[PDB]
RNA sequence: AGGAUAGUGGCCUACCAUGGUUUCAACGGGUAACGGGGAAUAAGGGUUCGAUUCCGGAGAGGGAGCCUGAGAAACGGCUACCACAUCCAAGGAAGGCAGCAGGCGCGCAAAUUACCCAAUCCUAAUUCAGGGAGGUAGUGACAAUAAAUAACGAUACAGGGCCCAUUCGGGUCUUGUAAUUGGAAUGAGUACAAUGUAAAUACCUUAACGAGGAACAAUUGGAGGGCAAGUCUGGUGCCAGCAGCCGCGGUAAUUCCAGCUCCAAUAGCGUAUAUUAAAGUUGUUGCAGUUAAAAAGCUCGUAGUUGAACUUUGGGCCCGGUUGGCC
RNA sequence: GGACUUUUACUUUGAAAAAAUUAGAGUGUUCAAAGCAGGCGUAUUGCUCGAAUAUAUUAGCAUGGAAUAAUAGAAUAGGACG
C-alpha cells in the first residue's frame, strides 16, 4: 500500500541471434567508440527506434496540425540541442535516418576523444570513471553523458583531483614518499 | 518395450578416461578490455587466414 | 461470396462460427478443456517432487543400441507412478533408492523426448543436490 | 553541500517550535529516559486487566499468600 | 387492501387473474472465475492475463441470531449449534492470526517472534496521548537504471606511403605483438571525522591505509545443419552416452568423455512449465473445400443474413474566412 | 408561455468518462530508470516560471449534416389549406 515507482528496460535483444552481418557490425561500434558490451549498442537501438516511432506516426498526420507542430518541434529541438540532429536538418524527415551511431557520437566517452586529452577511446572511458572529468563543475564519472553541445567547451579535467592539481596522486605520493624517506 | 537390461555399465566411459589438468595461461582481459582483444585479432590482423579465414 | 457471411449486421453469425472452430485447434481445446489439470501427472505445474521406487534399463527405440537409465518415481501430491530419465553421463549412481528427487519436464510439452520410449520428465535434483553438480563434483551427497 | 536552515526571533520561540528530537541534537534539551516500546505495551496490556487502583486486591493476594 | 420497513416494491399476508423468460442461447452444468482501472506481445486487426500498491464487493473456522449506536447481522462484540482445540487441585473456565512478526503442515514455490511515531495521515474530552495504519532497518539475483575486472610511454619484431633512388643502409610518420622495461590513475575493501536519520546501518563527501598477476584471477552455455564457433589431440567403440528436430556412437567420432583452440550473451547465463509473436496453422482485415482434411444424396422451408431502379438537379447574385503570390 | 411536432441507423463537434498506468511538453536525479521539481539576484533585504497536454472501446446527453440503408403518409378519401 503505497505508490509505486514506474520503471522501464532501455534495451530490446536482436530477433536473429546468430548473423554475420550484424555480429561483424557491431563490434564495428564496439572497437570505434569503446563499448563494453553488446547491450551498450541494443541502448541507442532501442532510443533510436522510439524517436523514429514518433517520428513515423507525425508524419502520417496532416501539415498545420497543432500536434505535430508543436511535438514535432520539441523533438527536433531536443534532438538538436544534443548535436545529433544538424541545424540544417530540422524538417523532421532527417529525424527518421539519422544513424545507429549518430547518437553513439555524444557519448562523453568519445566526445573526450574529440577534445584530446586521452589519445584513445579506452583512456577517455577510464578517465570517467576515475573521476577526472568534469563537464560544468561538478564531476561525472558515466561514460553515457549526451552533452547538449553547450556544455562541450566546458569540459575540462577534475579541479579536485590529479591532472587538475591540488593532490599529486595516491601512488605518485608513495613514490614522492620513497625518494623524500630514503633520501637520508 | 523391454525394461530389463544391465545396468553394470553405467558411466562406463567417463572413468576410464585419462585425467588432464587445467594448463596454466596468463588470464584473459574481461569486458571491454576484451572488445579490444576481439577487435584487433578478427578486424586488424588477418594472420588467421589458412585457407578460409580460418581461426581454428 | 467466399463462404463467410459479409452482411454489416452479421456479427453474430461470425462470433459463433469462430467458436465452433476454435475447438479444432489442439492448444485451444486442451486448455479450455483442462486436461492438464485432470491427467499429465503434474498438476500443471513446472517441477514435482516424488520418490525412486526402482531403477531402468529402458531400451532405446531404433535405429539405437543403449540402455537409458531411467528411474520410476512415485509424486508425492498425487501419488502416481512415472519414470524420470536421468540426463548425464553415469548418474544413475547418484540415484541409488527411496531419494526424494525434484522432476522436470523433457521440453517436448508431454511427448517423449527422443529414442527414449514412453518417458516424458527427467530428474533435476536428489535430496536437493542438484544432480547435475554431483556429475561436476560441486557439492556431494548428504549422508541422510 | 546543499542543505535547510532555520532562524528564530529568539530562544524562546526556538524550543516552543522546534520538535524534541532536534533541540536534543543541539543540547538546549535533555532526552527523556524512556524504556522500550514493546515493554510500554506489555505494561499497559499487564495494568488493563486489573481494576482500579489494586491496592484492595495487593493486600488481599497477600493475605492469599499466607496460604 | 393491509402489515413490515428508514423508506418504493410479493418484501410478507388475504382474496383475485394466469400470468412471466426462451434458438437474438432462457434454464441447467463447468470455471484450475471477486469485477474493473490495468499488464504481456503486437504493422494493422487481435490473442492471453488481472490473488496483488487505486476504486467497488464479500469474509473473519461453517451457519444462524442479536445488543449497543447515526452507522454492524460487527466477530482483536455477544448468544446457540457443528468441527477443531486450551488449562483443570475433575466441580469448571476460557478460544478464534484471510491484522504485524513467528511456528507446523501443504507443497516446485514466497522474508525478522528487529526499531520508531520523526515524516503521510487517522482517532479521542484532543497541540502533548494512542496508532504492527504507516515509516526505518534486516533477509531478498522476483523484476528494473547506471556501471568495475584496467590505462599510457620507450626498446625489440611484422607492416604502408615517402626521403634518399649511392647495391640489401639509415630510416623521418602510422598499427599490432614480446618468459621486454617503466613510472602514473582509481575504485571495490578497511576507517579518524563530518553528513545522514527519532537513534542508528547505508548513500553523497572525506584523515590515513588500500593492483601487478600465482594476483583484487568472470561466469553460463556451445563449436554437423537450423545457428558463427574445429575434421585439432587423447580416451570409448551401437558400450557409455549426446541429441528440442534431422541424427551421432559398430577401432581415423569435427556431435559422447577429457585437453587445446574458437564463439555467443555477460553480473549474468542455462533449464522446465504456461502464454504472446512467428500463425494468412482460427483467417472481419485474411485461410481452405475436383484430386492433399473438408460441398449435406436432393428439394421445400421458418428464425438469421442479404435484397433492382426512381422523388430539389442545375444556373446566377452577393458577403465573409484559410493557404500562397511580387508588394 | 402556446399548437403540433414520422420515426431510426450513420457521421462531425462538445461536455462526461477518478488518480496511478500508456504517449507526450519542461526540467540536473552527475547520465539513466526515476521524481515533479526547479531557476535567478547585489546571496547582506528577496524575485519567479511550472506541476500542461494527448489517449480513453462500447452504453447514456446536447448540437450540425442529411448522401447512404430503413420507416410512415392522400385511394370502398372522417385527405389539406379556410
Ligand atoms: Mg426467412
Amino acid at each position: 500500500p503505497r505508490a509505486p515507482r514506474t520503471y522501464s528496460k532501455t534495451y530490446s535483444t536482436p530477433k536473429r541471434p546468430y548473423e554475420s552481418s550484424r555480429l561483424d557490425a557491431e563490434l564495428k561500434l564496439a572497437g570505434e567508440f569503446g563499448l563494453k558490451n553488446k547491450k551498450e549498442i541494443y541502448r541507442i537501438s532501442f532510443q533510436l527506434s522510439k524517436i523514429r516511432r514518433a517520428a513515423r506516426d507525425l508524419l502520417t498526420r496532416d501539415e498545420k496540425d497543432p500536434k505535430r507542430l508543436f511535438e514535432g518541434n520539441a523533438l527536433i529541438r531536443r534532438l538538436v540541442r544534443v548535436g545529433v540532429l544538424s541545424e540544417d536538418k530540422k524538417k523532421l524527415d532527417y529525424v527518421l535516418a539519422l544513424k545507429v551511431e549518430d547518437f553513439l557520437e555524444r557519448r562523453l566517452q568519445t566526445q573526450v576523444y574529440k577534445l584530446g586529452l586521452a589519445k584513445s577511446v579506452h583512456h577517455a572511458r577510464v578517465l570517467i570513471t576515475q573521476r577526472h572529468i568534469a563537464v560544468g563543475k561538478q564531476i561525472v564519472n558515466i561514460p553515457s553523458f549526451m552533452v547538449r553541445l553547450d556544455s562541450e567547451k566546458h569540459i575540462d579535467f577534475a579541479p579536485t583531483s590529479p591532472f587538475g592539481g591540488a593532490r599529486p596522486g595516491r601512488v605518485a605520493r608513495r613514490n614522492a614518499a620513497r625518494k623524500a624517506e630514503a633520501s637520508g | 518395450a523391454k525394461v530389463h537390461g544391465s545396468l553394470a555399465r553405467a558411466g562406463k566411459v567417463k572413468s576410464q578416461t585419462p585425467k588432464v589438468e587445467k594448463t596454466e595461461k596468463p588470464k584473459k582481459p574481461k569486458g571491454r578490455a576484451y572488445k579490444r582483444l576481439l577487435y584487433t585479432r578478427r578486424f586488424v590482423n588477418v594472420t588467421l587466414v589458412n585457407g578460409k579465414r580460418r581461426m581454428n | 461470396g467466399k463462404g463467410k457471411p459479409r452482411g454489416l449486421n452479421s456479427a453474430r453469425k461470425l462470433r459463433v462460427h469462430r467458436r465452433n472452430n476454435r475447438w479444432a485447434e489442439n492448444n485451444y481445446k486442451k486448455r479450455l478443456l483442462g486436461t492438464a489439470f485432470k491427467s499429465s501427472p503434474f498438476g500443471g505445474s513446472s517441477h514435482a517432487k516424488g520418490i525412486v521406487l526402482e531403477k531402468l534399463g529402458i531400451e532405446s527405440k531404433q535405429p539405437n543400441s543403449a540402455i537409458r537409465k531411467c528411474v520410476r518415481v512415485q509424486l508425492i501430491k498425487n501419488g502416481k507412478k512415472v519414470t524420470a530419465f536421468v540426463p548425464n553421463d553415469g548418474c544413475l549412481n547418484f540415484v541409488d533408492e527411496n531419494d526424494e528427487v525434484l522432476l522436470a519436464g523433457f521440453g517436448r510439452k508431454g511427448k517423449a523426448k527422443g529414442d527414449i520410449p514412453g518417458v516424458r520428465f527427467k530428474v533435476v535434483k536428489v535430496s536437493g543436490v542438484s544432480l547435475l553438480a554431483l556429475w561436476k563434483e560441486k557439492k556431494e551427497k548428504p549422508r541422510s | 553541500s546543499v542543505g535547510f536552515g532555520l532562524v528564530y526571533n529568539s530562544v524562546a520561540e526556538a524550543k516552543k517550535f522546534e520538535p524534541t528530537y532536534r533541540l536534543v541534537r543541539y543540547g538546549l534539551a535533555e532526552k527523556v529516559e524512556k524504556a522500550s516500546r514493546q515493554q510500554r505495551k506489555q505494561k499497559k496490556n499487564r495494568d488493563k486487566k486489573i481494576f482500579g487502583t489494586g491496592k484492595r486486591l495487593a493486600k488481599k493476594v497477600a493475605r492469599r499468600n499466607a496460604d
